[PDB]
């Protein structure tokens, strides 16, 4: 009847983190942690270089 | 240079090798933030007199 709701898998928020790197350090080496945890920690760390 | 100790240790009693010290005093102090590096650098032969 009232089709009001659209299905989605990974939802985004109306807010997020925006960092600005002082490209002086950082290395760009995209830090390599474990594999299992690369995925859990995964992005947060990549973002917070 | 780098007088290899092989020889500084065992070479004719004459041979006049020209070893050479560094004069660190005008060395640049690593940027107060940058991350560290990890091999201490040393020297295994010191002049015995001033």
């Amino acid at each position: 009847l009232s089709d009001d709701f659209k299905q989605i898998s990974d939802p985004k928020g109306y807010l997020t983190y925006s960092v600005k790197y002082e490209d002086q350090f950082t290395k760009k080496d995209k830090l390599r942690a474990s594999e299992a945890d690369d995925r859990i920690v995964g992005p947060t760390v990549n973002l917070f270089k | 240079q780098h007088v290899d100790a092989e020889s500084i240790m065992t070479a004719p009693k004459g041979k006049l090798f020209h070893l050479q010290f560094m004069d660190g005093l005008l060395r640049p102090e690593p940027s107060a933030f940058d991350p560290p590096a990890s091999g201490e650098d040393m020297r295994l032969i010191y002049p015995l007199q001033p």
